[PDB]
């Protein structure tokens, strides 16, 4: 039985836990290809098993994803509930390397679900956006405003009736909202933001704003200071949305890809693996061992070129400013690289459906051999320059600390997770791609992840990928960059230019676009950031129904004041430095 | 019946075929052979199924899905292994010779063969041989021939002969050498031979004048619509590319037209595209022509209108009922004349109340097809309302169907009913001053003049019921054929009568209601249809009004010092010199239309109307159904300096600047709304479709498809800001891409067919209740009327027979499908199909002048001395001119008029 | 169907030679004897077959000729891997209910049978290798496994 394979999961312990405790007419498995167990859960019914999946002997500690689905124009729901709308909850636990998604039907006219907050608080954001783009209400949520669109906005964009493409633009409006950005401050109230005891008449409250563009993007901080201390500080997001999601329904399979790219754009191919991995699972496609390897390869040059920028750019922030040269003339040696493999510098878009775009060309391992020499002392005199200057380790050591609990409760994955000591990477957890045929550690933490700790710990990640591709370029299987599957999109491009059957596949899929059978898919993949995850739903159309993007970077933004409280601004901007966020990742 | 397709229970008819319902249960089995109006022939082979012998069976055998009945506890399996590997097999054997053309093929994006390509799963070629080749041949003006692309499935032979009864389309050769076409090069001369672009899966027949402009599928703008052409009311699908009119598809209707345009209506669209069309409101300035927006022209307008003493309103027949209405509030009521002649007003009302006031039921296009016998008297029909010629070939086919019933022989198993059938048909009877197109299967065919043929109605009346009024002096022979009428329509359990305007005679559509009422009197379950002239002939009958003899006398006598025609050349109606002097009389002539015609020199204010493609309207057809059509395309998408709005909108604005002094451009539900409350029998238009706040889950209906391309490019020439989307105020359907198009969607408005995997016109199957009958929620459209619980009397005016006098010579009307129609005729591709101007004679009256064939002779009427060539016409009686109506030169008022000098030039 | 030597002891009935693997037919049985190539033989036969098709419907009209170009092929030594399981899955494929009438049947008759019997000889056609495609050049071809 293949891995796409459509699966109920009833054997999993945790559906007979379920049904041990709820009993059986609780609740309706649903047969996916997300490959997990997922299950229809009663609204009333949330609080309570939620609770009882957090208190389970192996618990599942993490709320990895929250969001909602308009399922009006859905015809193929065959087995689900009734539902004018759904919210679904991806919650993981890491001690079974299991994970369970629950979903809540909701009627249109009956657009509330109870909040998730109080059991994991990293549902704030969560269910902001789900009321922000879908219009569903959580009742006792603190403070449930817009988090993607400004306040004066109408409409909820990710519902079916509301229209992707971009309005008439407005000079009026325009104007209107820079009075609003003037006599912003001037009428600002702690209490629409959730803060509170502001203005005591001690505190101050201070805006950050696009100032200091570490190519991270724009976007807000409100602080609440007492002196030189943050006791509170909201971020304001929602600056970089580029209504991806929406996109997602409004782009043939095989014509999203190059969007896919600009989710979190220092990642490129590495972006495209979980999107194509989604959809292979969708047409029933298992990739050869060529293609697999080639798209390790892609992705791991893609994170050390997101590794580089991440440490130079902690250097540059500290105040350091001379390694960022050096970082990017390494970055310029993995273009030299990636340019001739893809033609492209930072956004590929050389992933397909069934395999990539090309052949890899003649010459490849001598550019690759050339990097893999060119890295090794350039990343120790990094090292030795930088960060093991006591200046910025005294200005990153002990800076935002956090531990296990918190980094569980906030959902925080890749490095800021393992400097925890929590063992989890997707490319051990969950294989895929065929990393489990390469020779690869995972950095730890002792237990605490700091600004140092994290920034360390993406160093032994870069050497770590300098190993993959050296085992990339010493073993290359030999084969074809794509899978002999009729829903390969587009098919090999010489049968295509003298083959007419492969000519009206080709016609049929670049225009029309590929026809994906009716389904659910999930791929959760180890990005440069964190954990990255589409979450793709089908139905039965060239087009995506739902196309659902996890990015870590919200998290990591939204576990931003836990562990900023008590500090001090100075303390925050080097925080900011080492959590590895792109704005476009947030808001995407 | 109970079926098991994969382990999963359905309930279907047992009388239908495997594929036919399963393709009803939204299953997909590829197939080619088969069509849903064609019936099944198991030719293709690409239909196969795994059918079991009982529910304890792993073997099976692989059956045809169309050639297997769907009898109750049957048992089959579509993706077992075997049959998905035969059906890859026989779209592999079809991909041996097919030509590597996809790129240079006008099917491409809407072809049937790829989508069974992909259906199927093959995209590997391991065929390593040659591809057998074929050359093409000429097919005339609108279908084009390529037959390398032939996968020899046999449907459009079938469609052609079998379904369409043309005559010069057949299969040669034998093996894999098979070729399609006709027998040498030349036009296609079946009336229907444009449905082939659709039936052929392939692009072997192609439509040519879309292939002049062509786009692909993807690229089009899409409204649901209805043809313009005649009085029937198909619904199609005008689509739209870069701002000009490219195709005309037909748009399934279960209720009328289903599969099937005629050629007028597919290919006689060009009239839209024409250069010389108004785009602008033009004021004439003594000998200067300045352009004006919309506001001033309303403003201009308004005040001369203000200072005229009365203004009377000139509708027509082309426009809509809502154009019509604007036009009649503008004026008033008093003021308001029909566009047409008294006579043809006159033929009108009385089809108008024999269709609602007779007491007899009137079918719709569709329902003619059931009829057991075919009474036509007077309308040529193939001519006039050709779609109405084609269902009548289908209720004659109706015999073959009966006789293989009563053998057990199951309704899709054609090739068996049509062997069972042999020549045996139901009786048809067709009247007309010469042959008729539908004289190959005809029982009998009556060439006379229209007083007798309506004589020979009248004698059919008197002979069916004896309280019908009698003729005296009919002949033993023409007795005989009366007596072999009678009993065919006296046997019959369906009888139908059809018959029309288009004769020009009062008394054929009297006859055509004695005899449908001496029907009725038996307990006959009788039909009667009458054909009207243009796409609103009914509804103008309907709203009423003075004929233009009447507007003619206002104009001349100085009483109407303002015009405001609409929609209306006037030379189709009333001679041109008398509307010429009046209309040079008049201080003020207003034009509002969207074709540049002969009555715009002097015309004092032009309106640019928008053509059916650019505008929104009901039409009502010659059965009394309502239709809405909405707009296609905004005509100033591309060109900004574009004036051109819906005839109703700019009557409406005039009216309420003449009034207020204040402009209005209103919306398209608000002048239904006026019509209901208005003119209580046109209140059933209201429902025709719904209004503009209709919402499928809260989203308008797309009219473009989901990868409509080029949206940051097509307009980037003119400017590289992509301009806003076009707003749709008037309708449900939005100018964009961004709106439903699902075929589960609640609606019965359906811009164009498209599923995933069906990119073809097969996807109709998707937007089904059941493959070959009616939208899933109904088909558009309503009935304004229901048939009365009582009917008319008899009418008693029996005519006298035809005296053919010495000096005069009576026209007796030639109709052409490709040359009538007014809009159609403007189209440039009909000028190669057009006939060549004639006049038709008798052999004894063109001996008696000592003319022949060819010679060029002159005549008068209303003082234009004009000059044709002659043919002999074997089949019109002596005494009798035939002319071609609707021709230029040639009003179809002509028709029934009479001839004086008529000698060789 | 053919038959060997060994069934020469059957008798001409139709329920004896039918479970032989083959039909009594017209009983007007052909002796084929050493000399002849069995795989010019059937090609000979899979010709009349092929050009005696009505075309009718797709797996006799366009899968005999196929049959009869991987014979031709076969016949001059220029078969190719892969032919011979071509005209096995043809043989399957134009079996009875596959085809319109039993013409395609019996086309594949002896075809399936000489292979069954006589394999030898259809394999000793095949002497290139398989190619279905030319070089493009500036496009890498997708080299399957
Ligand atoms: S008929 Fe269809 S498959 Fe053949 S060349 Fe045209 S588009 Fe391609
Ligand atoms: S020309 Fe078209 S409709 Fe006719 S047999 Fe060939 S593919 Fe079929
Ligand atoms: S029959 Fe009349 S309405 Fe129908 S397609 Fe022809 S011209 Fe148009
Ligand atoms: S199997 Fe029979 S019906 Fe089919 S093409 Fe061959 S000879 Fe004709
Ligand atoms: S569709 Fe059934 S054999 Fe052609
Ligand atoms: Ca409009």
């Amino acid at each position: 039985e293949p891995a796409w394979q459509t699966r109920d999961h009833l054997d999993d312990p945790v559906i007979g836990e379920l049904r041990n405790r709820f009993g059986p007419d609780a609740f309706t498995v649903q047969a996916t290809r997300t490959g997990v167990p997922v299950v229809w859960i009663k609204r009333e019914q949330l609080l309570e098993v939620g609770d009882f999946l957090k208190k389970l002997p192996k618990p599942y500690v993490m709320l990895f994803d929250l969001h909602g689905m308009d399922e009006r124009l859905r015809t193929h729901r065959e087995g689900l509930p009734a539902a004018d709308f759904s919210v679904f909850y991806h919650l993981i636990s890491i001690d079974r390397n299991r994970d369970i998604m629950l979903k809540v039907a909701l009627a249109e006219n009956d657009l509330h679900v109870p909040t998730f907050t109080k059991l994991f608080p990293n549902a704030n954001w969560y269910e902001r956006e789900t009321w922000d783009l879908f219009g569903i209400t959580f009742d006792g949520h603190p403070n449930l405003r817009r988090i993607m669109m400004p306040q004066t906005w109408k409409g909820h964009p990710l519902r079916k009736d509301y229209p992707a493409r971009a309005t008439e633009f407005s000079p009026f409006e325009l104007t209107k909202a820079k009075q609003d950005l003037e006599m912003e401050a001037l009428t600002f109230k702690p209490e629409e933001w959730g803060m509170k005891r502001g203005t005591n008449e001690d505190f101050m409250f201070l805006n950050l704003g696009p100032n200091h563009p570490s190519a991270h993007g724009a976007f807000r901080i409100v602080l609440q200071l007492d002196g030189e201390e943050i006791v509170d500080c909201v971020p304001d997001i929602g600056y970089h949305h580029r209504g991806a999601e929406k996109m997602g329904e409004r782009q043939s399979w095989h014509s999203y890809i190059p969007y896919t790219d600009r989710i979190e754009y220092l990642g490129g191919c590495v972006n495209e693996m979980p999107y194509v991995l989604a959809v292979e699972k969708l047409a029933g496609i298992t990739v050869p061992d060529r293609v697999n390897v080639i798209r390790v390869m892609l992705s791991e040059l893609f994170r050390i070129n997101s590794h580089l920028l991440y440490i130079s750019t902690f250097i540059q922030d500290v105040g350091a400013m001379t390694p960022v040269f050096f970082a990017f003339t390494d970055r310029q040696k993995i273009y030299d690289l990636v340019e001739a493999i893809t033609g492209f510098r930072m956004h590929p878009a050389w992933f397909r459906i069934g395999g990539v775009a090309h052949d890899l060309p003649r010459g490849w391992d001598r550019l690759l051999r050339e990097f893999l020499d060119w890295m090794p002392k350039r990343l120790a005199s990094y090292e030795k320059a930088a960060l093991q200057n006591t200046i910025l380790k005294g200005r990153s050591q002990g800076v935002a600390a956090y531990g296990a609990k918190e980094a569980l409760e906030w959902g925080t994955t890749g490095a800021g997770l393992r400097a925890t000591g929590i063992d989890f990477d997707v490319r051990k957890a969950r294989p895929y791609s065929g990393y489990e045929n390469f020779d690869f550690e995972i950095p730890v933490g002792g237990g605490v992840s700091d600004c140092y700790t994290r920034v360390m710990l993406k160093v032994e990640e870069l050497r770590q990928s300098l190993r993959i591709l050296e085992q990339c370029l010493n073993n290359m299987p030999e084969g074809p960059f794509k899978a002999d599957h009729p829903l390969t999109t587009p098919p090999p491009k010489e049968r295509t230019l003298q083959h007419i059957e492969t000519l009206i596949t080709h016609f049929l899929q670049v225009s029309w676009g590929p026809v994906m059978p009716a389904n659910e898919s999930f791929q959760m993949i180890e990005a440069t950031k964190g954990i990255n995850s589409y979450y793709l739903t089908s139905d039965g159309s060239t087009m995506s129904y739902r196309t659902r993007v996890r990015t870590p970077s919200f998290a990591h933004l939204q576990q931003i004041p836990a562990a900023i409280r008590g500090s001090l601004v100075s303390d925050l901007i080097v925080y900011l430095g080492s959590i590895d966020f792109v704005m476009s990742d947030v808001d995407r | 019946a109970t079926i098991h397709v994969d382990g999963k229970e359905y309930e279907v008819n047992g009388a239908d075929n495997l594929l036919e319902a399963c393709l009803s249960l939204g299953l997909d089995i590829p197939y080619f052979c088969w069509h849903p109006a064609l019936g099944s022939v198991g030719a293709c082979r690409q239909c196969a199924v795994k059918q079991y012998q009982n529910a304890e069976d792993t073997r099976g055998r692989l059956v045809m899905s169309c050639m297997t009945p769907a009898s109750d506890g049957t048992f089959i399996s579509i993706d077992d292994e075997e049959a998905k590997q035969f059906r890859e097999s026989v779209v592999e054997w079809l991909m041996t010779n097919h030509p590597h053309d996809c790129p240079v093929c006008e099917e491409g994006g809407n072809c049937h063969l790829q989508d069974m390509t992909v259906m199927t799963g093959h995209s590997f070629r391991r065929y390593r041989f040659t591809k057998r080749t074929h050359r093409n041949q000429d097919l005339g003006p609108f279908i084009s021939h390529e037959m390398n692309r032939c996968i020899a499935c046999y449907r459009c032979v079938r469609y052609y002969k079998d379904y369409a009864d043309g005559t010069d389309l057949g299969v040669y050769g034998a093996h894999d050498n098979v070729y399609f076409g006709r027998p040498e090069d030349g036009t296609l001369e079946s009336e229907f031979s444009g449905n082939l672009v659709e039936i052929c899966p392939t692009g072997v027949f192609t439509d040519k004048t879309h292939s002049e402009r062509y786009n692909r599928k993807w690229d089009m703008q899409f409204a649901p619509s209805i043809c313009q052409q005649c009085s029937i009311g198909c619904n199609i699908s005008p689509g739209e590319r870069y701002g000009e009119l490219r195709r005309i598809e037909n748009r399934y209707n279960g209720t009328v037209n289903h599969y099937f345009l005629c050629d007028r209506g597919r290919f006689g669209y060009g009239y839209v595209n024409l250069k010389d069309r108004p785009r602008q409101p033009v004021q004439r300035r003594g000998d200067d022509f300045i352009t004006l927006n919309a506001e001033q022209a309303m403003q201009g307008a308004a005040d001369i209108l203000r200072q005229s003493k009365k203004v009377i309103g000139i509708g027509s027949p082309r426009a809509s009922v809502e154009s019509n209405f604007a036009l009649r509030e503008l004026v008033g009521e008093e003021n308001f004349y029909t566009g047409i002649a008294h006579g043809e007003q006159e033929r009108l009302q009385l089809a108008l109340k024999v269709l609602r006031e007779g007491g007899i039921y009137t079918p719709a296009l569709r329902e003619i097809e059931s009829y057991d016998a075919v009474l036509v008297l007077g309308e040529d029909v193939t001519q006039t309302g050709a779609r109405v010629a084609l269902a009548v070939r289908q209720a004659v086919k109706g015999k073959a169907r009966e006789m293989a019933a009563a053998q057990k022989v199951a309704d899709w198993q054609i090739a068996a009913i049509l062997n069972i059938g042999q020549r045996a048909k139901h009786p048809l009877f067709v009247t007309n001053v010469d042959d008729t197109r539908l004289d190959d299967i005809a029982a009998w065919t009556y060439r006379a003049p229209v007083e007798d043929q309506a004589r020979l109605g009248f004698a059919i009346a008197h002979a069916l019921d004896n309280s019908a009024p009698a003729v005296d002096g009919i002949e033993p022979e023409l007795q005989s054929k009366i007596d072999v009428i009678v009993q065919a329509l006296a046997g019959a359990k369906k009888p139908l009568i059809i018959s029309g305007t288009n004769a020009g005679s009062l008394e054929v559509i009297q006859a055509a209601a004695n005899v449908a009422k001496a029907l009725k009197g038996r307990g006959a379950d009788v039909g009667i249809t009458m054909i009207a002239r243009s796409v609103n002939s009914m509804g103008l009958g309907i709203m009423g009004g003075g004929s233009l003899e009447e507007a003619l006398t206002e104009l001349e006598t100085g009483r109407a010092d303002a015009v405001v025609v609409l929609e209306n050349d006037l030379h189709r109606h009333a001679s041109a010199i008398r509307v010429n002097a009046a209309l040079a009389k008049a201080p003020l002539v207003m034009v509002v239309d969207h074709q540049r015609t002969a009555i715009m020199e002097n015309a004092h204010l032009v309106l640019s109307a928008a053509s059916f493609a650019e505008s929104d309207g009901t039409v009502i057809n010659n059965e009394g159904r309502a239709q809405r059509f909405f707009q296609v395309y905004d005509p100033a998408y591309y060109d900004s300096k574009t004036v051109m709005l819906e005839s109703w909108r700019w009557l409406h604005s005039l009216h309420s600047t003449l009034l207020s002094r204040e402009v209005d451009w209103t919306q398209l539900d608000h002048v239904i709304d006026a019509v209901v409350a208005k003119i209580p029998e046109l209140a059933g238009i209201k429902d025709a479709a719904p209004d503009a706040t209709f919402r499928i889950r809260g989203q308008k209906l797309a009219r473009e498809p989901h990868r409509y391309s080029g949206r940051t490019a097509m307009r980037a020439n003119i400017s590289v800001h992509e301009p806003r989307q076009p707003q749709d105020i008037d309708t449900m359907f939005t100018f964009s891409m961004e709106g439903n198009n699902q075929p589960t969607a609640h609606r019965s408005q359906v811009p164009f067919a498209w599923a995933p995997g069906w990119n073809s016109p097969q996807a109709w199957n998707k937007f089904q209740d059941e493959v070959g009958g009616k939208l899933r929620f109904g088909d558009p459209g309503v009935r304004l009327f229901e048939t009365s619980e009582n009917g008319l009397d008899y009418f008693t005016s029996v005519p006298a027979r035809f005296q053919p006098q010495d000096g005069k010579w009576r026209i007796a009307p030639y109709y052409h499908l490709f040359g009538s129609d007014e809009l159609s005729q403007r189209a440039p591709v009909f000028q190669s199909r057009m006939p060549q101007p004639y006049i038709k004679l008798n052999p004894a009256d063109a001996a008696k002048l000592g003319v022949n064939a060819g010679t060029r002779v002159s005549f008068s009427y209303d003082g234009n001395t004009v000059t044709l060539p002659v043919e002999i016409a074997e089949g019109l009686t002596a005494g009798q001119v035939g002319l071609p109506m609707g021709m230029s030169g040639i009003a179809p008022v002509l028709a029934g008029a009479h001839l004086e000098d008529l000698k060789e030039a | 169907d053919f038959l060997t030597e060994a069934h020469l002891d059957l008798p001409m009935e139709f329920e004896s030679i039918g479970k032989a693997g083959s039909r009594l037919g017209t009983a007007l049985a052909m002796a084929v004897d050493h000399e002849i190539n069995m795989v010019s033989l059937v090609r000979n036969l899979e010709e009349f077959f092929a050009r005696e098709s009505c075309g009718w419907c797709t797996p006799c009209r366009d899968g005999l000729p196929w049959s009869v170009k991987i014979l031709r092929a076969l016949e001059r030594g220029e078969g190719q891997p892969g032919d011979i399981e071509t005209l096995e899955q043809l043989c399957r494929f134009l079996g009875p209910g596959k085809t319109f009438c039993a013409h395609a049947p019996g086309a594949v008759e002896p075809l399936q049978s000489a292979i069954k019997y006589f394999r030898e000889e259809f394999e000793a056609g095949i002497k290139q290798p398989f190619s279905n495609t030319h070089l493009i050049n500036g496009i890498q071809p997708n080299l399957l496994k």
